[PDB]
Parts: C-alpha cells; sequence; structure tokens
C-alpha cells in the first residue's frame, strides 16, 4: 500500500513540474505578446498619418 | 493502479502541449524581432 | 507502537501533499486559461489593426498611381 | 513703448525644451530596444 | 484512503479536460501568429516599395 502510494506520489510531482513550466510559458507568452501589441499600435498611428498626408497632397 | 494509467496519459498530454507552446514561443520571438 | 502510528502518519502525510498538489495544478491550469483567452483577444484585436494598416499601404499605392498619372 | 526681447528669450527657451524633448525621444527609445532585447534573450536562455 | 482517491481523481479528470482546451488554444495561437507573420513581411515589403517610390517621385517632382 505504501510502496504504491510512494511511486504514485512521484508521478504527481512530475506532472506538477510540467504544468508549472507550461503555465509559465503561457504567462510569458501573454506578457510578451501584450508588449508587442503596443509597438504595433504605434506603427498603425504612424502609418495613418503618412497615408493622410499623401491623400491631402494629391488633393 | 488504474489511476496510474489515467495519470500517465495526462503526463504525455501535457508534454505535447509544451512542445507546441515552445514552437509558439519561437514564432512570437521572431514576431518580436520583426516589430 | 509509535512505529505503526508514524509509518501510518507518513502515509497520510504523503497523501495529503498529493491532494494539495492537485489543488495547485487546478489553479495553474485555470490561470493559464485566463492567459490564453487574454492572448487570443489581443491577437484578434491586433488582427483588425494590421488589416487596416495593410489597407493604408494599399490606399497609398492607389494615390501614387492616381497622382502621377493624373497630375503629371 | 516696445519691450520685446522677452519674446526672443522665451521663444528660444521653448525651442530648447523642444530640442531636449527630441533627446528624450532619442535616448529613451535607444534604451527601449535595450530593454526589449534583454527581455528577448532572457526568455531565450530560460527556454 | 478512498475519500482522498475520490477528490484526487476528480481533480485529475477536471485538469485533463481543461488541458484539452489548452491544446486547442495553443494551436489557434500557432495559426494566428503564422498568418500575422506573413502579413508583417508583406507590410515590410510594401513600406519599402512605397518609400522608394516616394523618394523618386518627390526628388524628381520637387
Amino acid at each position: 500500500a505504501l510502496s504504491e502510494i510512494e511511486t504514485r506520489h512521484s508521478e504527481i510531482i512530475k506532472l506538477e513540474n510540467s504544468i508549472r513550466e507550461l503555465h509559465d510559458m503561457f504567462m510569458d507568452m501573454a506578457m510578451l505578446v501584450e508588449s508587442q501589441g503596443e509597438m504595433i499600435d504605434r506603427i498603425e498611428y504612424n502609418v495613418e498619418h503618412a497615408v493622410d498626408y499623401v491623400e491631402r497632397a494629391v488633393s | 493502479l488504474g489511476s496510474n494509467r489515467r495519470l500517465q496519459q495526462t503526463q504525455a498530454q501535457v508534454d505535447e502541449v509544451v512542445d507546441i507552446m515552445r514552437v509558439n514561443v519561437d514564432k512570437v520571438l521572431e514576431r518580436d524581432q520583426k516589430l | 507502537r509509535n512505529e505503526l502510528e508514524e509509518m501510518q502518519r507518513r502515509a497520510d502525510q504523503l497523501a495529503d501533499e498529493s491532494l494539495e498538489s492537485t489543488r495547485r495544478m487546478l489553479q495553474l491550469v485555470e490561470e493559464s486559461k485566463d492567459a490564453g483567452i487574454r492572448t487570443l483577444v489581443m491577437l484578434d484585436e491586433q488582427g483588425e489593426q494590421l488589416d487596416r494598416v495593410e489597407e493604408g499601404m494599399n490606399h497609398i499605392n492607389q494615390d501614387m498611381k492616381e497622382a502621377e498619372k493624373n497630375l503629371k | 513703448g516696445s519691450k520685446l526681447p522677452d519674446a526672443a528669450k522665451k521663444m528660444e527657451e521653448a525651442q530648447e525644451a523642444l530640442r531636449q524633448a527630441e533627446e528624450e525621444r532619442k535616448a529613451k527609445y535607444a534604451k527601449m530596444e535595450a530593454e526589449r532585447e534583454a527581455v528577448r534573450q532572457g526568455i531565450r536562455d530560460k527556454y | 484512503g478512498s475519500a482522498r482517491e475520490n477528490e484526487m481523481d476528480e481533480n485529475l479528470e477536471q485538469v485533463s479536460g481543461i488541458i484539452g482546451n489548452l491544446r486547442h488554444m495553443a494551436l489557434d495561437m500557432g495559426n494566428e501568429i503564422d498568418t500575422q507573420n506573413r502579413q508583417i513581411d508583406r507590410i515590410m515589403e510594401k513600406a519599402d516599395s512605397n518609400k522608394t517610390r516616394i523618394d523618386e517621385a518627390n526628388q524628381r517632382a520637387t
């Protein structure tokens, strides 16, 4: 009974480590992507000015 | 026990997901370097 | 004897730690879901942004051919 | 009555503010990429 | 014991199901990013092409 629970417990910990690392990746992904999203906002704002300037010049 | 089989699956299931996320990290890092 | 007591006490000890491990796992997985969902929302919203950016690039291209051809 | 070097003074002073806001754009974006590649390579070497 | 087994195995099964959802989310992200990566490469080429044309058109015009 003890030897089985012992070996089972070990596999639980293995599973914990994986999930933990997986979780950390998911978090890093979100933060990293969120950061990138803000750089894109800039590029969009920047381009939209350039486009308006070009359109105004033709007119 | 039967519960060891049940557990063993999850272990392998998570391992897959990790490798998938890993590739996703690779891609987002490439996405970062382009922006 | 305290020998019985304590090898038994260990059994319960280990079992309890396993329980609390699964408790953790549950919260970690749920939090990863929030993270996942969040990420998808941002990516989708950024999708609309990028599409409008490329539309901007196409508009500029149109105005180059129109400005050159017309006001030459 | 005409007392207007004060125009000239505060004019120049604005532009000094504008020229050092250029150096805020320049310096603080230099260290922006600094802290971005730090974050990159950091994440790289942990995975 | 088996009240421990009950709750423990309940959590396990609950986790496995949710892990299934993570798999689905992971793949969606993969595809989403791939699509956006290509889009960024096209925007880089279009921007560069437009900048070359604007340099020429401006320079020649005035």
